[PDB]
RNA sequence: AUAAGGGAAGUCGGCAAAAUAGAUCCGUAACUUCGGGAAAAGGAUUGGCUCUAAGGGUUGGGCACGUUGCGGCGUGCGGUUAACAACCAACUUAGAACUGGUACGGACAGGGGGAAUCUGACUGUCUAAUUAAAACAUAGCAUU
RNA sequence: GCGGGUAAACGGCGGGAGUAACUAUGACUCUCUUAAGGUAGCCAAAUGCCUCGUCAUCUAAUUAGUGACGCGCAUGAAUGG
RNA sequence: GUAUUGGCCAGCCGUGGUGACAACGGGUAACGGAGGGUUAGGGCUCGACCCCGGAGAAGGAGCCUGAGAAACGGCUACUACA
RNA sequence: GGUAAUUCCAGCUCCAAUAGCGUAUAUUAAAGUUGUUGAGGUUAAAAAGCUCGUAGUUGAACCUUGGGCCUAGCCCGCCGGUACUGGCUGGGCUGGGCCUUUCCUUCUGGAGAACCGCAUGCCGGUGUGUCGGGGAACCAGGACUUUUACUCUGAACAAAUUAGAUCGCUUAAAGAAGGCCUAUGCUUGAAUACAUUAGCAUGGAAUAAUAGAAUAGGACGUGUGGUUCUAUUUUGUUGGUUUCUAGGACCGCCGUAAUGAUUAAUAGGGACAGUCGGGGGCGUCAGUAUUCAAUUGUCAGAGGUGAAAUUCUUGGAUUUAUUGAAGACUAACAACUGCGAAAGCAUUCGCCAAGGAUGUUUUCAUUAAUCAGGAACGAAAGUUAGGGGAUCGAAGACGAUCAGAUACCGUCGUAGUCUUAACCAUAAACUAUGCCGAUUAGGGAUCGGACGGCGUUUAUUUUUGACCCGUUCGGCACCUUACGAUAAAUCAAAAUGUUUGGGCUCCUGGGGGAGUAUGGUCGCAAGGCUGAAACUUAAAGAAAUUG
RNA sequence: AAAGUUAUCCAAACUCGGUCGUUUAGAGGAAGUAAAAGUCGUAACAAGGUCUCCGUAGGUGAACCUGCGGAGGGAUCAUUU
């Protein structure tokens, strides 16, 4: 049954653009998925999102625009201090200089470089470059 | 693929790789003790015996030879082994009663090369040592 | 897909997304409730009470004229049934089996049945304990279940 | 009927005799048709006297009216004695102290046991007056 | 009389020669022969003459006892194994 | 009874305590730890041995003196050696 | 290595490390060959025969967001001046205040400010004072606050060791020393970080659980009544008694309030309606054929094979027509078609309970997914008792073939093959491919249900049914293609995996010995389930290419 | 106030029996691995000359043969009213 509707959003995220399409839509909306989306529309890598509301739980309609690489989920969210955060970023993305791995801690969730200015750490849940 | 992936799951992740760790050959050996138990040597690196006989040993298919071995009964069990003498003509410095010393092959309890069922090779004899004797660096006490 | 079973269907009902009545409906709340208790008393159970204001007069939805369940009303007004009437519906099939099954005694697919149905009544009969509509106490004993039914 | 030391060296052969034995508490193997084997094998206790504890029966229960020779009924009720009080009656079980020439189922009564082979499954029956058995019978099975 | 059936009916169920890189043994082959040539099992057994058979165990010493071996004078399947 | 608590022990009265979240039993060529060796990260393996804690003086038990010992370069007895 | 040895035994020459180098055993890396990060399971080792279900693991969405002002601290850009200094209505980063329906519990006490006026003094501000309207903040004390996990910062915690700062023991491994003019003197160091699980405090309030008002046994009030317990100092002192007052517990009457219940998941259960199928059980009906038997006609061969023989026959075989009995089996229609959890299921009709899909503006509201042990069913052969015993046919007896033929071929034939009541639990039980969920590409057929449409056919005829065109949900399959995957054969899953994490169970670690020995457990037995070690070996094996 | 003495308690040590673990002798029986210029056949790989294999039952000097139900890893992806 459905474990982790986080998962298929950007499952099917990552489907429609390796095939060059430019619109993906999402079955079941959530909080945490909404959030997520945020963070990787301020950086540009995805366009606009709308959401219809049906009275069950709604969908979302996002727009792409190539620049997008992978988006992945990590399904069991490990807990993580803010001193063994560098063990990640060397192990899931692909250089230093650009990409992004998303947390969430009690002051919402970021991305692994505002936590650090933050100075705050938590539970981590997915990534994207 | 298969494994329990929960966040609670840290009891059946430790229990089956201790079950499935037995597959393992080299391990399986080690927890058993097969080597204290089984094996001539009690885990040990080399050991002492007296030579009962001379015996030629016919060397495998391809080859032909005789590798001309010897018979020796070790003093801390008892237990009777068959030794491999190295070198040219290193026969005529094993008589018999000798108190001979030995050690392996290397190959960690399996024969080596084309000599059938052989597993230690002389290393001193008489308490001088093969190799010395064999450059004429010593001579053999009597 | 199906609890004891391999289909996969999807048959179902869609509820509109309007949640007021048409403007034609012109029937107060309170006749409604009325109406609900009139079938309750004549022994019909919630399943067919709904249907027959739907298809014979008016009311296609109970929640969106009253802004309450018909299970939720006839509680209100002591009418409620002793046991769920889906546990219920479930101990009437069970009987049924067993009594057909002594008669044959080697009907050996009829007795796969009957350790579905009645497996089905164990895990159903353990929510409504933890949830409080059952006394703690309640079990499903076969031999005086011919009583609860009639 | 009893015998020092030895304990089957006797004899066709342990034939005759000896040893074991009641009750309470521990303990109990191979094998097996799971019913048995089993009282397997092998151990401990036992008197007298002075005490202690447990196991039962019967009759009694507060006011308010009415009848009647201190009360038996008519009733009208209420209460459940945080189970008390008097009286009556046989035996069976467990525990402690003291005591003796260490003895006590003190006479009588009262199983020797274990490891295996041959043979008939078992209980049962027969040569009265030399043979009680491996012989006969038996349930089960098969044929006319 | 001629011709069929029937063994949980009465009963029956074999000899001689050669042959494997020492010796021994004989899976294999030729040969005589009829109703069929003893199969599964078991054994010096209450059934074995030669016999106090051969090997092991029990004893200081055992024609006895038990466990094995089997060309078995003359074991053997409801004459039941 | 002990320096004191305690089923530590003696009487009387209840029927409990542990277990698949692995009790109970068997193996250990097992004294525990700080730590040693080998390394991308995660690990695997060893630790009699200079520091800290526990136990023993051939094997078992008993006790004297004393603030402190069930002591062995203290005593008594049996077993084994001499 | 078998007569010209680049590999043995030797002399020359050369190579590697060097005061050191070789061998044996143990242990780590190499090993992504133990795989949480991170490993295989269609054919190379490996998905339980199949379904139900307890521990265990895992579980859909939803409750205060946004906006509008003010202010601080740290960087960068810019300008100008001498690393210093100031400025930008500088753009950013971190934080603190106010108004938006929200902001922040409460009482006692301490000390005391800001803002205020009073008069007393200098050049519209100020010490003024035991001045008072007044307490920003702060400290101490009391009461109230759903409960855990998680993360941040503190506290507490060993020396040596590991990381690491300082100082030329002549350098170094070490050490904790030393330094300055010359001094009858001065001066310094012996830092810091880490552990990390559990326990004690502090800030945060996302993510994952948990608690509350539904038979109101609910919240609030200086509203208003009761009956119970406790009693500080004030009336001299002690004792006794009473009122008021203060506090606690409990129960009424009245009033106040927007008076208290989240969706209805292309998650799941249940009800209802018209159907569909060789799904299961009991009974019953029919069909030709095979074998036997009776009656009937005729006359010499019939059978069987590559070719023959054994066997049957004028005691009339084989062949022909009519009739009877018995047991087994359901031809053709029958298919890249249907149903069942799998094993499996095909003649008619009656009775009995069950099931999938579709249709639905019915109902319940998380009731769910997968499962160690445990349980139901489980072809054929085989076992125990009765019935039945046509046909085929293990064992067995003969005829040929052959060098032999205990076989292939032919004539006979017992158990068995069928049924009732009980056991057995294994198959190449196969799609050699576990179950639930999401996404990814084109096409035409077909079975079941619904919806739309022009006609033809046809009936006591319309609506329905048969055929035709299109849409859609659920099934058994198939064709093309490769952006993808694999060692390859090939695959719409065997794809979305070095750019590696959706949830859960089982199994495998070079080839033999070996699914064997032994112990335990189930069975009447045959046997099933569980399951080693000694020893031995450098290759077994998979897919494809040329001969 | 010493020797001695009465009754409990803590108890080493020895004797007999039970039970568990490790090591070891044994007539005879029945397997595995290797080494061979051995004897007898030819089961499998080509339609291996009877297509091969799986579960079960019986039989034979030996490989193996035969009955019943399966599978294609086959020697057939295929035959029309
Ligand atoms: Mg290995
Ligand atoms: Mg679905
Ligand atoms: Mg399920
Ligand atoms: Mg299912
Ligand atoms: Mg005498
Ligand atoms: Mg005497
Ligand atoms: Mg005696
Ligand atoms: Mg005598
Ligand atoms: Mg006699
Ligand atoms: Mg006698
Ligand atoms: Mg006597
Ligand atoms: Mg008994
Ligand atoms: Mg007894
Ligand atoms: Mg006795
Ligand atoms: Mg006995
Ligand atoms: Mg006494
Ligand atoms: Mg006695
Ligand atoms: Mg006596
Ligand atoms: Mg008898
Ligand atoms: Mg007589
Ligand atoms: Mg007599
Ligand atoms: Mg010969
Ligand atoms: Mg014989
Ligand atoms: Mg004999
Ligand atoms: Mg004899
Ligand atoms: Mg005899
Ligand atoms: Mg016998
Ligand atoms: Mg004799
Ligand atoms: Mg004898
Ligand atoms: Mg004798
Ligand atoms: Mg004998
Ligand atoms: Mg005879
Ligand atoms: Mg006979
Ligand atoms: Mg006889
Ligand atoms: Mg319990
Ligand atoms: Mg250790
Ligand atoms: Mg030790
Ligand atoms: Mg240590
Ligand atoms: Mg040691
Ligand atoms: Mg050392
Ligand atoms: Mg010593
Ligand atoms: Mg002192
Ligand atoms: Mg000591
Ligand atoms: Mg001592
Ligand atoms: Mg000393
Ligand atoms: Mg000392
Ligand atoms: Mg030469
Ligand atoms: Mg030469
Ligand atoms: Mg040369
Ligand atoms: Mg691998
Ligand atoms: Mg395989
Ligand atoms: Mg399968
Ligand atoms: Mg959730
Ligand atoms: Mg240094
Ligand atoms: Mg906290
Ligand atoms: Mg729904
Ligand atoms: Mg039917
Ligand atoms: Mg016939
Ligand atoms: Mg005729
Ligand atoms: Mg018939
Ligand atoms: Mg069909
Ligand atoms: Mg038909
Ligand atoms: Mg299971
Ligand atoms: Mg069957
Ligand atoms: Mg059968
Ligand atoms: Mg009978
Ligand atoms: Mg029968
Ligand atoms: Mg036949
Ligand atoms: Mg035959
Ligand atoms: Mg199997
Ligand atoms: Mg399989
Ligand atoms: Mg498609
Ligand atoms: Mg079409
Ligand atoms: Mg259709
Ligand atoms: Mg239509
Ligand atoms: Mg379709
Ligand atoms: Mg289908
Ligand atoms: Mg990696
Ligand atoms: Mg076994
Ligand atoms: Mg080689
Ligand atoms: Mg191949
Ligand atoms: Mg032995
Ligand atoms: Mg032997
Ligand atoms: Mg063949
Ligand atoms: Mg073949
Ligand atoms: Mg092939």
């Amino acid at each position: 049954v459905r474990t982790s509707v986080l998962h298929d959003a950007l499952n099917s995220i990552n489907n429609a653009e390796k095939m060059g399409k430019r619109q993906v839509m999402i079955r079941p909306s959530s909080k945490v998925i909404v959030k997520f989306l945020q963070v990787m529309q301020r950086h540009g890598y995805i366009g606009e999102f709308e959401e219809v509301d049906n009275h069950r739980s709604g969908k979302i309609v996002v727009q792409l625009n190539g620049r997008l690489n992978k988006c992945g989920v990590i399904s069991p969210r490990y807990n993580v201090r803010l001193a063994e955060l560098e063990k990640w970023v060397t192990k899931l993305l692909p250089a230093r200089q650009f990409g992004y791995v998303i947390l969430t801690t009690s002051a919402g969730i970021m991305d692994h470089e505002e936590a650090r200015r933050k100075h705050v750490a938590g539970k981590i849940i997915g990534f994207f470059y | 693929g298969g494994k329990p992936r929960g966040l609670n799951a840290a009891r059946k992740l430790r229990n089956n790789r201790r079950e499935q760790r037995w597959a393992d050959l080299q391990y399986k050996k080690r927890a058993l003790g097969t080597a204290y138990k089984s094996s001539p040597f009690g885990g040990s690196s080399h050991a002492k015996g007296i030579v009962l006989e001379k015996v030629g040993v016919e060397a495998k298919q391809p080859n032909s030879a005789i590798r001309k071995c010897v018979r020796v009964q070790l003093i801390k069990n008892g237990k009777k082994v068959t030794a491999f003498v190295p070198n040219d003509g290193c026969l005529n410095f094993v008589d018999e009663n000798d108190e001979v010393l030995l050690a392996g092959f290397g190959r960690k309890g399996k024969a080596k090369g084309d000599i059938p069922g052989v597993r230690f090779k002389v290393v001193k004899v008489s308490g001088v040592g093969l190799l010395a004797l064999w450059k004429e660096k010593k001579e053999k006490p009597r | 897909g199906r609890l004891h079973s391999k289909g996969k269907g999807i048959s179902a009902s869609a509820i509109p997304y309007s949640r007021n009545p048409p403007a034609w409906l012109k029937t107060t709340p309170e006749q409604v409730v009325e109406q609900i208790c009139k079938l309750a008393r004549k022994g019909a159970t919630p399943s067919q009470i709904g249907v027959i204001l739907r298809d014979s007069h008016g009311i296609a939805q109970v929640k969106v004229v009253t802004g309450n369940k018909i299970l939720r009303i006839l509680k209100s007004n002591g009418l409620a049934p002793d046991i769920p009437e889906d546990l219920y519906f479930l101990i009437k099939k069970a009987v049924a089996v067993r009594k057909h099954l002594e008669r044959n005694r080697k009907d050996k697919d009829s007795k796969f049945r009957l350790i579905l149905i009645e497996s089905r009544i164990h895990r159903l009969a353990r929510y409504y304990k933890t949830v409080g509509v059952l006394p703690p106490t309640w079990k499903y004993e076969s031999s005086t279940a011919s009583t609860l039914v009639a």
